[PDB]
Formats: structure tokens, sequence, C-alpha cells
């Protein structure tokens, strides 16, 4: 049994949900989405072979904190996400989700992965941000943070409308396959 | 009217199953931590189900959250004036879940079941279908598949996946392959569910389940 064990991680602003479920179901917009991913693995087909991929968010909450390690043991690969339209989601990344998955692995492959791509270029979003002194992380700020935590892959993809979604679940097969 | 009761009660359901889906798997890594020791008056456990029961933080993995999504759509019935006996009706199922999870997850009885149960799931799904419809296969597949009241028990720190993932996986193969060439089931595999190859399935997963658990 070829068995990955991928485990997710990152802020509330990310929508580790809508990632997870848009991946596994490829549910329509306008589906009912659950608050919470259950964390099953998904089977996938890599070089004519099966590879049991399991999938688990983890409680993200601060007063999870002490806990949310128990989740990590013998982790495969790490995705640490933050949402392209959130810099306070973008800066966790080194403020706490890097360190925090360091202290317990500190060996494991991570994917940087920035989420709401389809907002990056929402004229509203835009908008909004714009209104509150903020522009979402374009690629090279991505890249540049990649680099800074070491991460193997910088990815950014949208849950809506699965534009560079596949490509993050083929990338943490692919780093840990080597 | 009906139909606006219909889709909310229905969109409640999705919320419990995965939110008791995932409860049961963020519970299972404090058991997994203990070496399968169940003990709901530990510190590990009472703090796990304290804060996924009842964080308050936006976005928190919690029941409170998943309440506030429900919440979201009673308000909107309301809004539609829909009859107040049918969103009580709805707000008293979401109490009931809450009660029963806040009894169970006090009950060392009650929380062996719940991670056996999970543990079956997660076995289902080690299974490599890789055919058109994979909770219908996991479903024809459930009947034979019946775990030991200990088998929370094999749950360790040092392991990775529950071995009984393995036991499925290869008496899968064994059972309903096409081929010995295919490491993998889809649906050309699905002939191969006879009441034959499912009650030795059945026997094969018994055997070799009973001989890891007396394993000295």
């Amino acid at each position: 049994m070829q068995a990955i064990k991928c485990v997710v991680v990152g802020d509330g602003a990310v929508g580790k949900t809508c990632l997870l479920i848009s991946y596994t179901t490829n549910a329509f917009p306008g589906e009912y989405i659950p608050t919470v991913f259950d964390n099953y693995s998904a089977n996938v087909m890599v070089d004519g072979k099966p590879v049991n991929l399991g999938l688990w968010d983890t409680a993200g909450q601060e007063d999870y904190d002490r806990l949310r390690p128990l989740s990590y043991p013998q982790t495969d690969v790490f995705l640490i996400c933050f949402s392209l339209v959130s810099p306070a989601s973008f800066e966790n990344v080194r403020a706490k989700w890097y360190p925090e998955v360091r202290h317990h692995c500190p060996n494991t492959p991570i994917i940087l992965v920035g989420t709401k791509l389809d907002l990056r270029d929402d004229k509203d979003t835009i908008e909004k941000l714009k209104e509150k002194k903020l522009t979402p992380i374009t690629y090279p700020q991505g890249l540049a943070m990649a680099k800074e935590i070491g991460a193997v892959k910088y990815l950014e993809c949208s849950a809506l409308t699965q534009r560079g979604l596949k490509t993050v679940f083929d990338e943490a097969i692919r780093a840990v396959l080597h | 009217m009906e139909r606006l009761v219909k889709k909310v009660t229905s969109n409640l359901e999705t919320e419990l199953k995965f939110f008791k889906g995932r409860l049961v798997q963020e519970l299972m890594q404090i058991v997994k931590n203990e070496n399968g020791r169940i003990d709901h008056t530990s510190k590990n456990w009472q703090e796990s189900a304290s804060v996924l029961l009842n964080s308050q933080e936006k976005g928190a993995v919690s029941l409170a959250e998943v309440e506030r999504a429900v919440s979201k759509m009673t308000q909107k019935l309301r809004d539609q004036k829909v009859s107040e006996e049918e969103v009580v009706n709805i707000e008293s199922k979401l109490k009931f879940e809450r009660a029963s999870l806040e009894a169970k997850l006090f009950d060392d009885n009650e929380i062996k079941e719940l991670i056996n149960k999970r543990i079956k799931e997660d076995a289902l799904r080690a299974i490599p279908f890789l055919g058109s419809d994979s909770e219908s296969f996991m479903e024809k597949i459930s009947p034979f598949v019946k775990l030991p009241d200990d088998s929370y028990s094999l749950l360790k720190a040092n392991d990775k996946h529950h071995p009984f993932q393995n036991i499925l996986y290869s008496n899968a193969l064994k059972f309903f392959a096409d081929s010995s060439d295919i490491g993998y089931l889809n649906d050309d595999s699905l002939k191969n569910l006879t009441p034959e190859n499912l009650n030795a399935f059945e026997q094969a997963v018994a055997a070799d389940i009973d001989k890891l658990m007396h394993h000295h």
C-alpha cells in the first residue's frame, strides 16, 4: 500500500476547506460547501500505480495550538497555505506556520500554497484591499517567501475555478517521491 | 416553503456528516499519542473535546463554527417568512446533535464506538478503487467488514496508518481485482462483488485481523 500523509496548515483567511473539497469532489460552483473537510484519503493514479493520498486539514484555531502538533507524526509533505488576498495570512506563513511545522518536523518537505488566486484580480476585492492600504500578494512575493522558508515549491491556486489546483497535489506527491 | 426547509435540512445533514467525521479523526490523534488508551478524564482528551466543540475563533474547526453556518441558514428561513415551527425543528435537531456529542465524548464506551467506526471508514477508503463511483463501491463492501470492539487499541504513536488499512487493501485486491497485473480496482472489478467473493473477503479480513490482534 503506497500511502502518503499530506498535512495542510494555514490561517482561516485561507479557505482550507474549499481547497480540499474542490480537489476531492469537483463540486460545481454554487453547491453547498460544509464548514470543515472530513480528512478522508483520496486514491490517485501515479504512473500506472495506486497512491493513497491522505489529506489532513488541521484545527488552525489558537486554542488548539498545544494539541495541533499531535497531527504531525509521520507526515510525508506539508502544504503551508495563505490567501493571496490576505497579507496577514501571508506574514503568518513565516511568523507562525513555518516555525510550528519545523519545530515538530525538521526535514519534511513544505509546499507553499497561495489560495484565492481568482480574487487577486477581482475588481471588487482589489478595490476593497486598496481602501485599507493593502495589495494582494504577487507571484514574486510568494516565490521570495518560499525561498525564505525553504519550501520545495511555490504554487498558486483557486478552489473556485481549479486553476493551479491539480498541480498542488501533483507536486505534493512528487515532493515525497523526491 | 417545504422546498426551502428541505434544502436547509439537507445542508445541516452535510454540515454534521463532515463535522462528525473530522471531529473523530482529530480526537483519534490524542488516542494515537496515548498508544490506543481511552480515558475521557485525561488533560489532552478534555482539552481536545472542549476546543473542537467550543472554539469561538472565526474559521475554527469546531462545532461552534458549524452552528454559526447553520444560524445563517435559519435566519434566512425567518427572513423568507418560513413557518416558525419548521425553523425551530431545524434548531432543535442541531441542539440534539450537540447534546449527543457532548454525552458521547465523555463516555469511554461511546468514544470506542466512534473511533472504531472512523477506523472502518478509513480502512474502506484505503481500498484502491479508481472507478467511477467510490461511495457506491464502499457501500457494497461495508457490510462485509466487521471490526473488533478493541480496534481503537491498535492506534500507536509510531504508526502513520492503522494496520487494518493494509488488510482491507490486500484482501480487496485478492478477491475483487480483474488480473494480477492491475494493482487497483475500477468499474471492471464490480462484477467480482458476487456473494462468493464478498463472503470470502469477509472471512479473510476477519482471519488477518484476528492474527494481528493475537500476535505475541
